[PDB]
């Protein structure tokens, strides 16, 4: 995700944060509780109150965690490992979460920082607490182990020759759930049995099969598909998720005998790594 | 929360069928499985390590029986979901402490189970009535929260 | 829309100090820098390459000011924003092929904007109460879509 130049922004940006490292995690920390207050649900063993000890003590160490970071910005992975493990297996916060804080130490950063947050940085800092957000979630399931490859490539094998006609359910399952995807196709005739639907879904089916096929080297397989959604299409990323669903739901009803728990947790884990790699291009 | 004609008699009709123990425990032990982190809520379950371990342990079958059940309730009052699910809102907020989007994610795998479970009667506009249905009830079990 | 008295009055105050015109610019100028694939509906719009590009566009600071100015309009009607709203709502679906999600976006951008803009004023409560706002606008924004 992030290029040299955001690095260089961000490196800027957190210098001139500085002493106040700190001081900002407070403020972001207290910013989220207030805004977003599902996020309190987290903290029901902290007093929350303004000041608090334990929140200034947490946003400090939330502070040193994204200094850590940016001081290691080309190796993201392995100087959060120990706080991606600390979340993923004993905190447990639901991933959206990130999501929030991210915009939280952002609006915090934009408060503090008038000279320095210009567009340019402030896409630059909104990607990098997106990279730090996804290295910290990275271990909630993981990337795709054998098991998983092995359960996805039985359950597609299963599909066959209806993978085509299980492309196009899901697209109709898509838009009749979904409303708000048919905003991408207002060139189409999205009624039931509608050919062109039928034919988008056999080209949607036949580049996840294609997928399946390059599971351990997606990245390249559908580097086409990637630039074309990002820079063509330019699909919202939130989409993605809802297109991933539907074809869940469709090879649900379609594999009685397959669609067991863990072959649906590993077919979840393969939606998502290729709705990632869909959107690895975006910005 | 307002469903056309065609999408309440589409729920309805489905829910009949339903076998809400047989149901809930396989959607708990689903939303467990899928979503692990799902898990910090029932440490006191017992033996949670693997999918056979979710979907046989009594505790998680128990609860998700309960849960169902609930959402059952609802169904039955699909013109007033917030006033139905209040106390329990409440509940989850402060007593539990369970982030709302727990919910949404219990609702996405109930989907999953209905169309594994009842196959090609499942179809498209049965799923968007239920989409719609356990969007409701997510946002019923978040409105308490603070 | 259900923001307390003192919300409204802190949403009220802070809204008196904005330049709608350079607030509204400056909003979507940072949308289509920070989203990209925002750029989708602005290709008429002529050069977008760069950051320095988009802001300087005068296309993109005109559509600013007409998006900020229907903003500011809502901030008058509060207590019916999807009233307000509504045959906007419609012409973005049907017409404009908006996704909602772009009104989420453009939210976030907003509140970072005026937290720039305002600095130490733009307090943790201020930000919550137009978190509620912008959550709200665009709710009744996407309200409409089928
Ligand atoms: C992207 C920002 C995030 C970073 C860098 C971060 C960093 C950290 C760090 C450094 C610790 C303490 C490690 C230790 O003492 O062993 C921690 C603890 C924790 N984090 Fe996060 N975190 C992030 C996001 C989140 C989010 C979004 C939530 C949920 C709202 C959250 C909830 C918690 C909780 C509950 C603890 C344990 C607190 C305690 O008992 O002291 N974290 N985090
Ligand atoms: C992860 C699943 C997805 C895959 C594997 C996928 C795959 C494809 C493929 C193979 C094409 C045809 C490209 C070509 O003609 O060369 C395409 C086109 C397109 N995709 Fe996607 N895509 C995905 C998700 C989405 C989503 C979620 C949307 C929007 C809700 C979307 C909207 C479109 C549009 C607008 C087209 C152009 C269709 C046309 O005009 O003929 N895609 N996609
Ligand atoms: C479909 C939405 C849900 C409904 C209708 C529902 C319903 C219920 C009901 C009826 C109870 C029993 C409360 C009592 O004994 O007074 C309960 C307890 C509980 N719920 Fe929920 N719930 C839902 C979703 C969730 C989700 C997804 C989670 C989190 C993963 C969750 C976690 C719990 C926990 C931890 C308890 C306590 C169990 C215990 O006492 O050990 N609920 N819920
Ligand atoms: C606070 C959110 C927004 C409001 C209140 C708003 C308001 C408006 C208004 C008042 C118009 C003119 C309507 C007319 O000509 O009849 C308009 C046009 C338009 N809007 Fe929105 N909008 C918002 C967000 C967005 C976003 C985020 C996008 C896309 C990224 C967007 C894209 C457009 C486009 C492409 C047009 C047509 C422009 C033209 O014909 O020159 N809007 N909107």
């Amino acid at each position: 995700m992030l290029s040299p130049a955001d690095k260089t922004n961000v490196k800027a940006a957190w210098g001139k944060v500085g002493a106040h490292a700190g001081e900002y995690g407070a403020e972001a920390l207290e910013r989220m509780f207030l805004s977003f207050p599902t996020t309190k649900t987290y903290f029901p063993h902290f007093d929350l109150s303004h000041g608090s000890a334990q929140v200034k003590g947490h946003g400090k160490k939330v502070a040193d965690a994204l200094t850590n970071a940016v001081a290691h910005v080309d190796d993201m992975p392995n100087a959060l490992s120990a706080l991606s493990d600390l979340h993923a297996h004993k905190l447990r916060v639901d991933p959206v979460n990130f999501k929030l804080l991210s915009h939280c130490l952002l609006v915090t950063l934009a408060a503090h920082l008038p000279a320095e947050f210009t567009p340019a940085v402030h896409a630059s800092l909104d990607k990098f607490l997106a990279s730090v957000s996804t290295v910290l979630t990275s271990k909630y399931r993981g990337v795709l182990s054998p098991a998983d490859k092995t359960n996805v490539k039985a359950a597609w094998g299963k599909v066959g020759a209806h993978a085509g006609e299980y492309g196009a359910e899901a697209l109709e399952r898509m838009f009749l759930s979904f409303p708000t995807t048919k905003t991408y196709f207002p060139h189409f005739d999205l009624s039931h049995g509608s050919a062109q639907v039928k034919g988008h879904g056999k080209k949607v089916a036949d580049a996840l099969t294609n997928a399946v096929a390059h599971v351990d080297d997606m990245p390249n397989a559908l580097s086409a598909l990637s630039d074309l959604h990002a820079h063509k299409l330019r699909v919202d990323p939130v989409n993605f998720k809802l297109l991933s669903h539907c074809l869940l739901v469709t090879l649900a009803a379609h594999l009685p005998a397959e669609f067991t728990p863990a072959v649906h947790a590993s077919l979840d884990k393969f939606l998502a790594s290729v709705s990632t790699v869909l959107t690895s291009k975006y910005r | 929360m307002h469903l056309t004609p065609e999408e309440k008699s589409a729920v309805t009709a489905l829910w009949g069928k339903v076998n809400v123990d047989e149901v809930g425990g396989e959607a708990l032990g689903r939303l467990l499985v899928v979503y692990p982190w799902t898990q910090r809520f029932f440490e006191s379950f017992g033996d949670l390590s693997t999918p056979d371990a979710v979907m046989g342990n009594p505790k998680v079958k128990a609860h998700g029986k309960k849960v169902l059940g609930a959402f059952s309730d609802g169904l039955a009052h699909l013109d007033n979901l917030k006033g139905t699910f209040a106390t329990l809102s409440e509940l989850h907020c402060d007593k539990l402490h369970v982030d709302p989007e727990n919910f949404r994610l219990l609702g996405k795998v109930l989907v999953c189970v209905l169309a594994h479970h009842f196959g090609k009667e499942f179809t498209p506009p049965v799923q968007a009535a239920y989409q719609k249905v356990v969007a409701g009830v997510a946002n019923a079990l978040a409105h308490k929260y603070h």
